[PDB]
């Protein structure tokens, strides 16, 4: 059976195991000849149902089409011989750490002018993406990827899948059930299924804070405790500032949580301090999707124009 | 002004072409409508 | 060649896989034909786009580029092939659902085994494995672009009368279905061949733009008039060789 | 045989299923109802 273009992993040394997942779900690797450095996905098939995952399907679709700086990088797509099962892997350019993991150590540091580079390059490629009717629906530090360079690249769109420019006729009728908890726009948690880029914009708001907290700022266990919190942070979810928040079937299940004051830019004052760095994460951080800052505008933010500017990561990526 | 005219009949012809297409679906003027749902 | 990879001369078509088992090259011409054909009409029952048919048609005219009509029958593949198009133009069928518009195609007299049968769970494996052969065999390559496309933003651009736009969208369907210009010709370049030949069909002519391009000109840059009245030629030939039915039926009745 | 906007994203088109079921009649009518019509009534192409 030829397969002239779906090259056998063979080709491929596995060097090592990314991560702690699945026995043989994400690899580093070399390439036999060139020794170049990639990271293999396998698609992980327990979805055994109907054939080839169309969430796969995507993936693979959209990274072809994703060709941008701040986006990774899809090589080629590889298989493994098969018989009693057949599998096929993705093989990306590796990337040497995630946002996730040197926000974790203790020791590493960053300044607020590389901070505001890191954030630069996430609204850019978000803008990218979002430019390309493309969604993230993923975005959380883990899939933030940094290169051994300091270059920033969007990873994991697994979950990811193209939207309608329709400002025009009928609503769209997405996936609600996206984006992992603690990352997940109000919207969502309320059950919308007409949301378009605005809840990529509300994980970057999440991940933002991260570079200053250092870690998740809102750790829901379940869907309404994530609800609560958002609510105890951005504020009681209201008519006032959400209007028409009222026809969200699941809207009436907040009623207890009514009283909260938008306390935003004060519970992350101890710990962002620059004005301006405080502003933007309060535009993105908004209730109602319709007023959340996009990422054309939160690139021309002041956080952007203002002592101090845009510094490489070599400093933050001081030999390790 | 709009940057192309409207497309007019040239039905004066000794077009091999035109003949061999005609010959093979028919008169388009009378097929024309029965094309598609509208 | 990554961009010339799916595309081939007049030659290189004259050696297929399945010609290499000994199949005619007619022979072939019309299991793609076939193969459309079924596409279409399973694709009409499920009632998914056109966008999604279109697909699949090409999906199966480069399928049958690597493997042989020999080893993988049209009435195999067309389904696995819908199946997959049918999830890349985001309009996904269920798995069943295929499957018993495929056994309505192929086995009109029969009934649709038990969904518990292991006639039937056993062609949910092979459609799921033929899918992947399919995934596999197009080097994941799954965005396709289609005349269709390039067709409409033309007739729209030379105010195109309504039928005649109809016409011209018509022949880019037919083009998929009845020849291998897909395997030859890019997408914009097949809009003006289906173009050019509707105008053939109504005398419609199309008046050089006020700025002394050819119509064409806007569609696709290395599109002449020469190339034009050689692919339209090839295409009446294509349909010159269907055994052509209408030639008898042309003119007697109506009905209701 | 029925025109769509390009522009339209890939979901929102609409059916291929046309919206009068095919006759058994093979006039110039019937043999352009549809693209299965067509194909097999008017040109004579099958898959059984
Ligand atoms: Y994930
Ligand atoms: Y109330
Ligand atoms: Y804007
Ligand atoms: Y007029
Ligand atoms: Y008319
Ligand atoms: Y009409
Ligand atoms: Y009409
Ligand atoms: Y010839
Ligand atoms: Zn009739
Ligand atoms: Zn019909």
């Amino acid at each position: 059976v030829e397969c002239p273009f779906c090259d056998e992993v063979s080709k491929y040394e596995k060097l090592a195991k990314i991560g702690q997942g699945t026995f043989g779900e994400v690899f580093k690797a070399r390439h036999r000849k060139t020794g170049q450095k990639v990271a293999l996905k396998k698609v992980l098939m327990e979805n055994e149902k109907e054939g080839f995952p169309i969430t796969a399907l995507r993936e693979i679709k959209i990274l072809q089409l994703l060709k941008h700086e701040n986006v990774v990088n899809l090589i080629e797509i590889c298989r493994t011989k098969a018989s009693p099962k057949g599998s096929i892997y993705l093989v990306f350019d590796f990337c040497e750490h995630d946002l996730a993991g040197l926000l974790s150590n203790v020791l590493v540091k960053f300044t607020l002018s590389e901070i505001k580079r890191v954030m630069q390059m996430l609204l850019n490629g978000l803008y990218y993406i979002h430019r390309n009717k493309i969604l993230h629906r993923d975005m959380k530090a883990a899939n933030v990827l940094i290169t051994r360079d300091g270059v920033l690249k969007l990873a994991d769109f697994g979950l990811a899948r193209a939207f309608s420019l329709a400002k025009n006729s009928q609503p769209n009728r997405y996936t609600n059930r996206v984006v992992t908890l603690w990352y997940r726009p109000p919207e969502l948690l309320l059950g919308e299924r007409d949301y378009g880029p605005p809840i990529d914009l509300w994980g970057a708001g999440c991940i933002m804070a991260e570079m200053w907290t250092r870690s998740p700022i809102m750790q829901g266990n379940t869907e309404q405790h994530q609800l609560a919190l958002i609510s105890q942070l951005c504020g009681s979810i209201t008519p006032e500032v959400w209007p028409n928040v009222d026809n969200y079937e699941l809207y009436e299940k907040l009623e207890l949580v009514k009283g909260q004051k938008r306390k935003v830019k004060d519970r992350l004052k101890a710990y962002v301090r620059d004005p301006y760095a405080l502003d933007l994460i309060d535009k993105l951080l908004v209730l109602d999707p319709a007023q959340r800052i996009d990422s054309d505008d939160a690139l021309n933010h002041d956080f952007f124009w203002s002592d101090p500017m845009p510094s490489d990561l070599k400093g933050m990526l001081s030999t390790h | 002004s709009p940057l192309f005219a409207e497309p007019y009949k040239v039905t004066s012809k000794e077009d091999k072409l035109s003949s061999r297409i005609q010959s093979m679906l028919g008169n388009y003027d009378e097929m024309k409508d029965f094309i598609g749902d509208r | 060649n990554n961009n010339k990879r799916w595309y081939f001369t007049r030659e290189q078509l004259e050696n297929s896989p399945s010609r290499r088992f000994g199949v005619d090259p007619d022979k072939e011409l019309s299991y793609r034909q076939q193969a459309a054909n079924l596409l279409q009409d399973m694709g009409q029952r499920l009632n998914v786009s056109q966008l999604t048919i279109n697909t699949a048609i090409v999906y199966m005219h480069r399928f049958y580029m690597i493997q042989s009509f020999t080893q993988f029958p049209g009435n195999s593949v067309a389904p696995a092939a819908l199946f997959l198009a049918a999830k890349v133009e985001e309009q996904p069928k269920k798995l069943e659902h295929v499957i018993k518009v495929a056994h309505t195609c192929l086995h009109p007299q029969e009934s649709l085994p038990d969904t518990r049968s292991e006639a039937y769970l056993q062609q949910v494996q092979d459609l799921v494995i033929l899918e992947s052969i399919i995934l596999q065999t197009l080097g994941f390559e799954l965005t396709i672009d289609h005349p269709h496309t390039h067709v409409v933003k033309c007739t729209q651009l030379v105010r195109a009368s309504k039928d005649l736009a109809q016409t011209s969208y018509f022949m880019a369907t037919n083009s998929l279905h009845l020849t291998t210009f897909s395997l030859q010709y890019t997408p914009p370049v097949v809009a003006c061949v289906c173009i050019h030949l509707a105008c053939k069909w109504s005398n419609w002519e199309i008046p050089v733009s006020t700025d002394g391009k050819h119509w064409w000109e806007y569609v696709d840059a290395t599109v002449t008039l020469e190339l034009l009245d050689e692919l339209t030629h090839e295409f009446l030939q294509i349909l010159e060789k269907t055994p052509n039915r209408l030639k008898r039926i042309w003119n007697w009745r109506a009905c209701e | 045989m029925e025109p769509v906007d390009p522009r339209l994203e890939p979901w929102k088109h609409p059916g291929s299923q046309p919206k009068t079921a095919c006759t058994n009649c093979y006039c110039k009518k019937c043999c352009f109802h549809c693209q299965v019509c067509f194909i097999t009534k008017a040109l004579g192409i099958s898959y059984g």
